[PDB]
């Protein structure tokens, strides 16, 4: 695409106040134009409700399957920051997701190779399923082709996200609950649902740890990862623009000190930063367990 | 289990408003 004409659709410009050259370079439609902004939006994972899509697209919830649908496809990571919207609006976890990218390689022959590097260490967070893991379930998918009882993938991957960490400053989410989805919750489970609908969002330490793990497995939460603009962070060293923003940081300072010297918006750092918090890549400094507040469970 | 994209969306618990009407 332009990268101009981006950097038009990025900063949310309608199309009246779009410069002629621009303008010129969309065939001086109007719809070409609403075309790139669903299509930037969808590949940048955008939120519907701050950003010019939401004028062109009239259904939020079908903006945001298209969204899933283009980020499964792609291969691309979860859209965490998106994970009010997916988990709570389409019942889509990060755990769902992946199965669903698992599902797509699997039952296509494709290499596990073929996963990007962030969307590949997800899945193995998240489904325990890594490359080695991967030639294994795909050799059993094969080799059960000859049983009378073919397998496909979904006879295969997991059925409840395997044990992720979980830090103590992570937030936990309420997501969308139904009467029956409760009608299987343990009462400490309820416990925690009600507390989270009454107080609201909980950080995680304050909860019983195995509610916790267990609503995650459920699906019936989802976690935030907070960072700031204060929040200062560390990396352990061992599109491309994820690696290359990951490799390109540490400098010992300030979230926001490193968007402006990255030069990338700061809004997309702190959700890329999160992401790396939240998959084992960085390490959110400062963290500090409070152990007369953090339940016992921890 | 794990909540499914499949599921049937009941009624939501407290009432709760959801992020979709």
């Amino acid at each position: 695409m332009n990268i101009d004409v981006e950097f038009h659709i990025r900063h949310n410009y309608p199309w009246n106040k779009l410069p002629a050259n621009v303008r010129q370079s969309l065939g001086n439609s109007q719809r070409e134009y609403e075309k790139q902004v669903v299509l930037y939006s969808i590949r940048n994972q955008l939120r519907y409700r701050n950003n010019l899509v939401k004028h062109v697209k009239k259904d939020e919830r079908r903006y945001y399957e298209e969204l899933l649908k283009y980020s499964r496809d792609h291969l691309m990571l979860y859209p965490y920051h998106l994970s009010d919207i997916m988990v709570k609006g389409l019942r889509i976890t990060p755990f769902s997701y992946y199965t669903g990218i698992m599902e797509d390689i699997m039952n296509s022959e494709k290499s596990y190779d073929s996963l990007p590097n962030f969307t590949a260490a997800d899945c193995l967070r998240l489904l325990g399923i890594g490359r080695n893991q991967y030639i294994d379930l795909m050799n059993q998918c094969r080799s059960s082709k000859k049983f009378f009882r073919r397998k496909t993938a979904r006879d295969l991957l997991p059925i409840k996200p395997v044990e992720i960490a979980i830090e103590a400053w992570w937030v936990v989410q309420a997501g969308y609950i139904t009467e029956d989805d409760i009608k299987i919750c343990t009462l400490p489970e309820k416990c925690a649902v009600d507390k989270i609908i009454d107080s609201g969002p909980q950080l995680s330490g304050s909860l019983d740890y195995n509610v916790v793990h267990s609503l995650y497995n459920k699906g019936f939460i989802y976690l935030d990862v907070p960072i700031s603009d204060d929040s200062c962070i560390a990396v352990p060293p061992l599109e491309t623009l994820l690696y290359k923003i990951f490799v390109s940081i540490d400098e010992h300072t300030n979230v926001a000190e490193l968007a402006n010297v990255l030069e990338i918006d700061l809004s997309l750092v702190k959700n890329a930063v999160s992401m790396y918090c939240r998959l084992g890549f960085a390490h959110k400094k400062g963290q500090v367990i409070n152990l007369d507040q953090l339940h016992s469970s921890w | 289990r794990h909540v499914s994209s499949s599921d049937r969306v009941g009624k939501p618990y407290r009432g709760v408003k959801p992020v979709f009407s």
